[PDB]
């Protein structure tokens, strides 16, 4: 088959990836032990993309369990579906980054990357074809933002010829009153943009957002943004679970969704939080994006949309047509028809038919912009540089991370701009 | 002898050989365990099926032909179905790792490593020959492993085998069925490719076939399985004339050379009747002049373009079934005083005939009315550049701006060669275009 | 005769040679873009030295 190796690191990293294999392995119908007992062949056609199969008909997670301090992992062994995970798998220091970027990536998680990787190979020498890697992060803090991208840029030295996705949660001060978030974010884009292939941009802000003024959940707990995430991570990852003909690989939704290498950066969405026309209008609505960016705001590169659940394909069609022609102005059209619908009969757990939506939007620039205004407003004051500093890091590396977000929003804008004639 | 090895190449060649040898076991009588009771000369025979069965001394019916997809999964589907018995598993040959919609992984990366067991796969099926015809080669315009793959075995098949003939059955892509945005790029890189190495290209337009799908069988939404059951049709048509005899059979050589008046000018226009619903079957019978007709109906070509705004150069009609050669010589004086047909100055006019007694044939609960009589049209007509109008454009679309190249210059292209193939798509425009001009 | 075995020929050698080229091409065009991925990558774990080093020249 074609497995992917997961990696979760840090404290976000392993809170959202534990629901992720909470979420991903009820829907294939293994309990928290790892025996099969579903109902539905479907469940276990794909099964080897994210679980190996031992003596018995035993499921275990192909996941590796990463961060600087123990804590997270006394929680996640203890969690549901703890017990499930490869206990050689755990991969756990004592330091504790301490939101420094520098001791992830530089110090501290340079002295533990080893023996991660050791992990990393055996896992992945036990593939029978692997297709990559995915990666659950945060980007605010030290362990999963600056020992993430060590650990991608480490993998990529040994498989450059794999797909490395990520799920890259992106700071904000409605959620966490860290001041200095901007400045791991900034410094971590400089390695996301050139060393991953797909990064799924999970903002933070957007989740608080949609909690508070949607859900109308008043001091939202990070319970409650998870549980986005996880549906979220549910579906855009239900092409590579299920059997289907559509961006059915890591590969095969990369070719379909990055036209230039760098604008590798997704915009999740996902429906309800019904109707097929509704269900195709609240996926490309503003208040529905994991990113708090408005697609209205900027042209479609490329748009992957899969609906889930027993429903007319027919009227699927219909409609993913009607919403790019009521919308023609915000897909660029020197892309023909580069908005691809896929459909998996399984839906999610609770809901009858759900949407999940991935846009390769010019309008993600506006996160990046937020990010920049942060971080310009902190460089400036020079606020908490020494930190930095301290671990060895230069001046210069902050201005490099700067000027290359700059590029990437200034490319954001170049592509958005351009005209077919 | 005369025998022809097919080779399905990637998903759509895969599938579109289960249809297509489904559909060939029922027409013959085979059954899936490869035995045909018929058939009394046991171990083998000169009898017009053996151009497309061999026959092994325990009286199996076997296939010649070769499955190739550098993924398994498709492939599996063969291994497992009902028709897995007729195969012998050196036939079926598949690859780890796809080629992700990417002529380069398809052509170089991925393809290089399974080329060689393929050719060799290939060579032990022409061995067992004691006259080999050509290939038959199956795939799609828009798949990595069709376009990249199905390049490279051409290459090599002409390397291998001088200049014996080489057909193509390609699928050209359409968007409501579309799986990857380039596959404007794969179309175009592997049109230029192969066009060197092909002596006649039979393009089936996805669009084409599922709009017939939707107006004549009323079926809501399309599946490549009823795709391919309508596909198969036309492909058994074609190839009638080579599987069965007949008086007024005609073989599929003799066509060719009316089809193909310059090497480059190998792509004819497929259009079949009579598509028809069971429910629209009933108490309907279409005549020899009726389904005749419908041939110069736009709405039932295998490519959509319209033939009223072109030039013909050629002209095959091949019937099946309940067919006299009256009846079709009053069809065709009615339509030539009806229609919108025009020949070159250079070409004569006539229509090119062809009758074979076997009566068309449908796979059970298929969609497609069991009918009496079927004709399928080849004609070459200018009106068919429109096809590649269409794709060239979209390749120069993105083509401008460079979208995805660099998911192609990874595995080892150059942008020279995209360029390379655009150029030769421009010239191969510009020469449907001056075949098209009256002389002087 | 001779002139149809010659140009049988001329074909099967021309399609030999042009694809002889294109895989040869292929492979050191592929092979030098992922050796500059590499060496890429390479110079970010020397930069890494150069850090850990001077970290350890401030004390
Ligand atoms: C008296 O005033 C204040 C006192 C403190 C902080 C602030 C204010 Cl105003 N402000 C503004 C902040 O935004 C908090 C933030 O720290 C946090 O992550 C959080 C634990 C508070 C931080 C310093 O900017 C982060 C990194 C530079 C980080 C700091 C550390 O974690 N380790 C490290 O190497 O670097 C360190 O030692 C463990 C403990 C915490 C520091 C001290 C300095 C308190
Ligand atoms: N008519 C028809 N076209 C098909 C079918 N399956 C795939 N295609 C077309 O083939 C193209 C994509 O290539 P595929 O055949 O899916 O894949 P492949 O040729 O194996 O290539 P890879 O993507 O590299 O694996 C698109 O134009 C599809 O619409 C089928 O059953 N019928
Ligand atoms: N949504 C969400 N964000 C989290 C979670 N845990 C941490 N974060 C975010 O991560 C950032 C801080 O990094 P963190 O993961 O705590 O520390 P690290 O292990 O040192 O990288 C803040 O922006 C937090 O909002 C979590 O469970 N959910
Ligand atoms: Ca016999
Ligand atoms: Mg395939």
């Amino acid at each position: 088959m074609r497995e992917i190796v997961h990696i979760q690191a840090g404290q976000c990293g392993n809170q959202i990836g534990a629901k992720f294999w909470e979420v991903i392995s009820d829907e294939h119908g293994i309990d928290p032990t790892g025996s099969y007992h579903g109902d539905s062949d479907l469940q276990l056609e794909r099964i080897n993309v994210y679980y190996n199969e031992a003596t018995g008909n035993k499921y275990v997670p192909r996941a590796i369990l990463v961060d600087l301090e123990p804590g997270t992992m006394d929680s996640v062994r203890s969690g549901p579906f703890g017990q499930i995970f490869r206990p050689d798998n755990f991969v756990f220091g004592q330091s504790g980054a301490g939101n420094n970027w520098a001791k992830g990536h530089y110090t501290e998680g340079a002295e533990l990357v080893d023996s991660v990787l050791d992990v990393v190979r055996k896992e992945s020498e036990s593939c029978d074809c692997l297709q990559g890697f995915q990666l659950t992060h945060s980007l605010g803090g030290g362990t999963g933002s600056g020992m993430g991208t060590l650990l991608i840029s480490k993998i990529r030295e040994e498989y450059p010829d794999r797909i490395m996705n990520t799920f890259s949660v992106m700071p904000s001060p409605k959620v966490s009153d860290t001041v200095v978030e901007p400045y791991n974010a900034t410094l971590s884009v400089h390695q996301l943009v050139e060393n991953t292939d797909e990064t799924y941009c999970i903002d933070n802000e957007a989740l608080y957002d949609i909690c508070f003024r949607t859900l109308k959940l008043t001091t939202p707990t990070y319970g409650d943004l998870n549980h986005l995430v996880s549906a979220t991570m549910s579906g855009v990852t239900t092409c590579l679970r299920f059997p289907g003909q559509l961006n059915a690989d890591l590969r095969k939704l990369a070719v379909n969704m990055v036209p230039f290498p760098r604008l590798h950066f997704f915009m999740p969405g996902f429906a309800p939080l019904l109707t097929v026309p509704e269900l195709t209008q609240q996926m490309f609505d503003s208040k529905n994006m994991m990113a708090a960016c408005d697609p209205r705001h900027g042209r479609y590169l490329t748009v992957a949309a899969i609906f889930r659940g027993r429903m007319s394909m027919k009227e699927v069609d219909e409609q993913m047509l009607n919403v790019q022609n009521k919308n023609s102005s915000y897909f660029v059209e020197w892309i023909p028809n580069n908005v691809k619908t896929a459909v998996c009969d399984i839906p999610p757990r609770g809901l009858k038919m759900s949407a999940t939506f991935i846009g390769n939007s010019t309008a993600i620039q506006e996160l990046f912009k937020r990010i920049s205004e942060q971080f310009t407003a902190m460089f400036r004051r020079k606020a908490f540089l020494h930190w930095y500093t301290g671990e060895g890091m230069d001046e210069m590396e902050f201005t490099e991370a700067e000027s290359n977000m700059n590029d990437l929003v200034s490319e954001y804008q170049q592509y958005q701009d351009a005209t077919a004639d | 002898m005369r025998e022809c090895i097919s080779i399905h190449v990637g998903q759509a060649g895969v599938q579109i050989g289960n249809a297509c040898w489904e559909l060939y076991c029922l027409e013959h009588g085979i059954q899936p365990d490869g035995q045909m009771p018929s058939d009394k000369t046991i171990g083998g025979g000169d009898d017009s099926f053996n151009t497309f069965f061999s026959e092994t001394g325990a009286g199996k019916h076997v296939p010649r032909a070769v499955f190739v997809d550098l993924e398994p999964t498709v492939i599996d589907e063969v291994r497992t179905g009902t028709y897995r018995q007729l195969f012998h598993p050196e036939q079926l040959i598949t690859g780890k790792e796809d080629a992700a919609n990417n002529y380069a992984r398809g052509h170089y990366t991925i393809g290089k490593e399974i080329i060689d067991l393929v050719l060799d796969r290939i060579r032990k099926l022409a061995d067992q020959c004691t006259g080999l015809q050509g290939f038959l080669v199956f795939h799609s315009f828009g798949g990595g492993t069709g376009s990249g793959f199905t390049s490279l075995l051409m290459e090599r098949l002409s390397v291998d085998y001088g200049k014996k003939s080489k057909l193509e059955f390609s699928i050209y892509p359409a968007p409501q069925v579309s799986t990857a945005v380039v596959e404007p790029y794969n179309s175009i890189l592997t049109t230029h490719t192969t066009l060197e190495h092909s002596d006649c290209a039979f393009m089936v337009d996805n669009e084409a076939i599922y709009d017939i799908c939707r107006r004549n069988l009323d079926i809501e939404r399309p599946t490549y399985t009823n795709l391919n059951r309508l596909i198969s049709q036309i492909v058994s048509s074609i190839t009638a004339s080579l599987r069965f005899d007949g008086a007024l059979n005609v073989d599929l050589t003799e066509f060719q050379t009316n089809l193909v008046p310059y090497p480059r000018i190998h792509f004819p226009l497929a259009t079949y009747a009579p598509v028809i619903s069971a429910e629209k079957a009933y108490h309907e019978q279409l005549s020899v002049a009726e389904i005749t007709n419908a041939c110069f109906e736009p709405a039932n070509q295998m490519v959509k373009c319209d033939p009223r705004h072109g030039k013909y150069m050629a002209c095959c009609l091949l019937y099946r079934g309940d067919v006299v050669p009256k009846d079709v010589n009053a069809a065709i004086a009615t339509i030539k005083t009806k229609r919108s047909i025009q020949f070159v100055d250079w070409c004569p006019t006539g229509f090119k005939v062809g009758i074979n007694y076997q009566p068309p044939t449908v796979v059970p609960g298929g969609d497609l009315a069991k009918v009496q009589r079927a004709v399928c049209m080849l004609s070459n007509t200018t009106a068919i550049a429109e096809a590649w109008a269409r794709l060239d454009h979209k390749f120069d679309l993105m083509y401008a701006k460079r979208a995805f190249v660099h998911w192609y210059v990874g595995e080892g292209m150059e942008e020279g060669e995209f360029s390379e193939a655009r150029e030769d798509m421009a010239a191969l425009e510009k020469d449907y275009e001056e075949v098209g001009v009256d002389s002087v | 005769i001779q002139k149809a075995i010659e140009e049988n020929n001329n074909f099967i050698k021309m399609a030999k040679e042009k694809l002889a080229q294109k895989m040869e091409s292929n492979k050191e065009n592929r092979e030098a873009h992922l050796a500059a991925m590499l060496e890429r990558l390479q110079e970010k774990d020397k930069h890494a030295e150069e850090v850990r080093k001077n970290k350890e020249l401030k004390e």
